RNA sequence: UGUGGAACGGGGUAUUGUAAGCAGUAGAGUAGCCUUGUUGUUACGAUCUGCUGAGAUUAAGCCUUUGUUCCCAAGAUUUGU
RNA sequence: CCAAGCGUUCAUAGCGACGUUGCUUUUUGAUUCUUCGAUGUCGGCUCUUCCUAUCAUACCGAAGCAGAAUUCGGUAAGCGUUGGAUUGUUCACCCACUAAUAGGGAACGUGAGCUGGGUUUAGACCGUCGUGAGACAGGUUAGUUUUACCCUACUGAUGAAGUGUCGUCGCAAUGGUAAUUCAACUUAGUACGAGAGGAACCGUUGAUUCAGAUCAUUGGUAUUUGCGGCUGCCUGACAAGGCAAUGCCGCGGAGCUAUCAUCUGCCGGAUAACGGCUGAACGCCUCUAAGCCAGAAUCCGUGCCAGAAAGCGACGAUUUUUUGG
RNA sequence: GUAGCCAAAUGCCUCGUCAUCUAACUAGUGACGCGCAUGAAUGGAUUAACGAGAUUCCCACUGUCCCUAUCUACUAUCUAG
RNA sequence: GAAGUCGGCAAAAUGGAUCCGUAACUUCGGGAUAAGGAUUGGCUCUAAGGGUUGGACAACCAACUUAGAACU
RNA sequence: CAGAUCUUGGUGGAAGUAGCAAAUAUUCAAAUGAGAACUUUGAAGACUGAAGUGGGGAAAGGUUCCAUGUGAACAGCAGUU
């Protein structure tokens, strides 16, 4: 009596710690053979958040042709390197990996992924495989041919160039990225040609595209039911504590039910958030990364003082609208959308008017070093 | 995309910075942060606080 | 409902039992919020109003004729800061409303003090009698 | 033994709000001595002004560093088609 | 079920006596089978789940121009079912909002979960009763709410290897699963209607409730004891400090956090009710007889979460010139 | 059953009836009284002052609440005994 | 801003002193700190209020208050 | 003797578990020693703050007083005390 909806979703169970950190693509987009060959996912690094001003183009809206302010998330996306290919055969027990073909040479950062102590090891990871590649170059072609004959699904092995980021970790992140497009033979040919080659973010995604972001959320440790599940605080008078659930079950079933809120792990969980819109695909080689057609000031996408706990973004980046799972510097998986988008909100072209680059280490008031120097004039340190 | 000026500190107010306070006598105040807003509500005179620009303009700081 | 269109979500500042100034010349001074129109169902949650919202109120201080009865009213000012779609957080010095009939027509004829833009766009009768808007 | 690390130092970014010291008749005034003055010396005086957007703090879960100084090429356990 | 009848006219649009067949009862009662070497006792709060006897939401059927209103009528429990004044209360009535404020079960769900307003018979007052001690289809006031450290369950957390070792990348059986409702505007002063008036599918822009994150902005927080300010006393003064169980005040980065902040939340299949097609029997007719379509917020999937610690695959290197392999 | 007093800490019926306060009260206060079963030192009525007594309300105030968040110390926790 | 709850339980708020001002009612004693207002630092001054003591008076010594002003 | 919430004694699982968290608070060096978080000395930082954690008594205890030694038991950790 006095009904209320249950607290939290039974679809996100169990609330254990994720068995991974990277962020796993659970489902790739349906393959269309009529399209050209392309990648369906990319790996980036969460650099930080800022906000933009843009003019809204939404007829029928009170804010049509008016300025809106929006929080955005900046993900640093240097080009990934294709290092291999995996073929999967359709079977009555699911997809099965038939075989995996690697590039002749693998860089050190990807080879660090195969070790817990790369430095102390003998660095013997693909040394015998590499010799096979340069003996006759015939077992490589045979393995690729078998993927063409069998293997309805083809995925490239691609790794990040984490050394180009300011991260202290040297071990690169490696993932299977499904190749969608025309024909299994063309997938394998495309993959072989990209061995040891870079694929960059603008060849995967485009401006205004709607994508999904997959990552592991911020760790929270344990939490009681009040914060883990949102249960009501018990009264001040409650003996033996109030941050709990008063009644965790009836008589009969003489057992605690799985649907009752319990204290436990409250973070570090795997989530795929849908419908993040790409507001900008920045280029790491141009000094007007954060400039607009209305803000001509030559500035890049790094706030004053650098991204807090990240550093300077010197590579390509994406400027998704809103929030993403996980903390600054966690690797995030960007995936092509499984849905079709025809709504006006999804289809509207996005043209930014201004990107904030003030310090996020406080109440920063200057967008650029030059603006700070002009407003304040000269200081005791500036003169000498 | 116009940039306002704080009613207390005189600093540049970019979009999303601070809060806007509209007083009962229809006078609108723009504050760049809570410090400026709090000081204003403490009846402080910005011309008496050295770090503001009203104090600097009045006292001709920086020639 | 059927004011002039729609209103964006605004931080609610005036729950039930809140008392706000009467900003009109209807003879009232002390609107006491009893209910908020459009409030759905949520256990233990108090109905709460923002600027532009129609509420039901009683008059606690003012003309004896206006008291002891429930009347519609519109919130025109609030102290809790809310966020405009352009990213500005704004607030007024006080909480005020004006007595209206269900259609939204003002019982009084003049409004003292500023009036929120959200209230003005939704209710043209309030906009006609408003002085400075925002 | 490495485009290695660490501890410091420097720059940036932030926070506060103008350091100590010295000077000034700026100062409500007051009291002693004189050539007695629209700068009278002298002493006391909350405070004020200037050097001084100063000084302090700044990773502790900020950014950066070709600066400096040190350190590491070590031991122990287990595991085989 | 029966059909005398009301329902100008038509016994069963909707009402419907006398009889008659059943279901349920959360009603006290009946009984006395369990418990008297002891199963904590009302209500409220909290929290979960189940039923359908459906208030709202989805789709359908019948009566009369639309418009509506009723039968919620038939499927259907997926998803909702509120804020108060009062009742110790259950019940109930009242002010409101709302799409709607449906009814029940879970040891009359829920006290090592609380609370203790009810009950609470020790203190005490009253009314009636009693010669009295005392009593009560009554009223009143004051009256200790104990223990988990065991097993299991549940929530999270590690983990041995005979099937070589240690890694990297994966598959997916099975379990879980999620979205919800509203308003305004276009359609449209249009279909329709003598007139008055007056829609619908769709579309758009917003919003409610819920769900999962996040911290650019804004707000809260302060041992940043970061900077400044203040009182008493103490280190002879200044300066610089200390003590005052965090002395006190302003601001206060970082972090944490807010429905006080922002972001994001699909489409496929099979159906129910019910409606059509080809077609008979019962030589005609008729959705059914076999079959084929269409069809709901239903069900089952894809999508989302876990990943079998005794389900599995691809791949890399295989104690190194000591010794083991 | 006089003077008084009362749905009273005494009225079953009962949420008595009227009025007042409230948006809304089975509360409370004021009245009313064939009062089941009020009533005169088994003391009746009134009463300033006093009360960690009971009861209703108003202002102040506020995390009681909307709706929760944050911080400190000691635990819990891991270790030796 | 009591919507929470049986009930403001708990907490908050008030608080010293000086000057203003203080209702019903009353056993005339009270009620009463009723209620309700204002002020309060530091510094530099001014005025008044007492004692010892040398020839109408007086140079120190020994002193403590109260009220006010200006500045900040 | 299997029972009597049997008697007396011994000994289990619960378990290396509950716990050993009031009364602001300790740190450095030296000495002694087989061994020092706890002894002693010096230094620092603090507290009781004269209605004392100070200095005495009455009642009660009865050698607890002092020196020199010891360190099994006791001082719920330790022990050179
Ligand atoms: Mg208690
Ligand atoms: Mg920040
Ligand atoms: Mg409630
Ligand atoms: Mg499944
Ligand atoms: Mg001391
Ligand atoms: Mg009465
Ligand atoms: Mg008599
Ligand atoms: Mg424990
Ligand atoms: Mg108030
Ligand atoms: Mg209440
Ligand atoms: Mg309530
Ligand atoms: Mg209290
Ligand atoms: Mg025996
Ligand atoms: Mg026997
Ligand atoms: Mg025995
Ligand atoms: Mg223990
Ligand atoms: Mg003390
Ligand atoms: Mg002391
Ligand atoms: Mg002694």
């Amino acid at each position: 009596k006095f009904e209320q909806p249950r607290h939290g979703s039974l679809g996100f169970l169990p609330r254990k710690r994720a068995s991974r950190q990277r962020g796993k693509v659970k489902a790739f987009p349906k393959d269309d053979a009529s399209k050209p060959v392309h990648l369906t996912a990319f790996l980036g690094y969460k650099a930080g958040m800022t906000h933009i001003v843009r003019d809204l183009d939404r007829p029928g809206s009170k804010m049509h042709k008016r300025e809106i302010l929006e929080a955005v998330t900046v993900i640093e996306t240097p080009p990934m390197v294709v290092v291999g290919v995996v073929g999967y055969v359709e079977t009555p027990r699911g997809l099965r990996s038939l075989t995996t073909v690697w590039a002749e040479h693998l860089s050190e950062e990807v080879k660090r992924r195969f070790y817990k102590n790369w430095f102390k090891s003998k660095k013997k990871a693909f040394t015998k495989y590499a010799k096979k590649y340069a003996e006759s170059t015939q077992s490589i072609n045979r393995e690729l041919e078998r993927i063409k004959k069998y293997c309805s699904v083809v995925r490239v092995l691609a790794h990040t160039q984490i050394r180009k980021t300011p991260l202290a970790q040297k071990k690169a992140h490696l993932m299977e990225i499904q190749v969608n497009g025309g024909s299994v033979a063309d997938k394998v040919e495309w993959a072989r040609e990209h061995f040891e080659k870079t694929v960059d973010i603008k060849s995967t995604f485009e401006q205004n595209e709607m994508i999904d972001v997959i990552g592991v959320t911020r760790g929270k440790g344990n939490e009681g039911t009040t914060a883990r599940w949102g249960t009501k605080r018990l009264p001040r008078k409650t003996h033996r504590g109030l941050r709990k659930v008063a009644c965790i079950g009836a008589w009969h079933p003489a057992n605690v039910q799985w649907t009752v809120a319990r204290a436990g792990n409250a973070g570090y969980m795997h989530r795929t958030q849908l419908n993040s819109k790409i507001y900008r695909i920045g280029a790491g080689d141009d000094a007007k990364n954060a400039s607009t057609d209305f803000d001509a000031t030559e500035k890049r996408i790094t706030p004053m003082g650098g991204f807090v706990r990240y550093g300077v973004v010197e590579n390509d980046f994406v400027m998704l609208n809103g929030a993403t799972p996980g903390p600054v510097k966690r690797v995030l998986t960007l995936r092509k959308s499984l849905l079709t988008h025809t709504s006006r909100k999804a289809l509207e072209p996005v043209s930014l008017k201004w990107i904030d680059t003030a310090s996020k280490f406080g109440h920063g008031r200057f967008q650029t070093p030059a603006e700070a120097k002009q407003f304040l004039g000269t200081l005791k340190k500036d003169v000498a | 995309m116009k940039v306002e000026v704080c009613s207390f500190s005189g600093s540049k107010v970019y979009p999303g910075a601070g809060r806007l306070f509209v007083r009962g006598d229809n006078k609108v105040f723009r504050f760049v942060n809570k410090k400026s807003e709090s000081l204003f509500l403490q009846r402080k005179n910005p011309r008496r606080l050295s770090w503001t620009v009203l104090y600097r303009r009045m006292h001709k700081k920086g020639i | 409902g059927a004011a002039s269109g729609t209103k964006y979500r605004m931080t609610l500042g005036l729950p039930v039992q809140a008392i706000m100034n009467c900003a009109d010349n209807s003879g009232a001074k002390n609107l006491y919020i009893v209910s908020v129109f459009g409030t759905g169902a949520r256990l233990n949650r108090l109905p709460a109003a923002s600027c532009g919202d129609m509420v039901l109120a009683t008059v606690k201080k003012g003309k004896p004729d206006l008291r002891k009865k429930i009347m519609p009213a519109i919130v025109v000012r609030q102290r809790k800061a809310w966020r405009r779609k352009d990213g500005v957080y704004l607030y007024f010095e006080d909480n005020a409303g004006v007595i209206v009939n269900p259609k939204g027509e003002m019982k009084g004829s003049a409004i003292t003090g500023p009036v929120a833009k959200e209230c003005a766009d939704l209710w043209p009768r309030i906009a006609s009698n408003a002085g400075t808007v925002v």
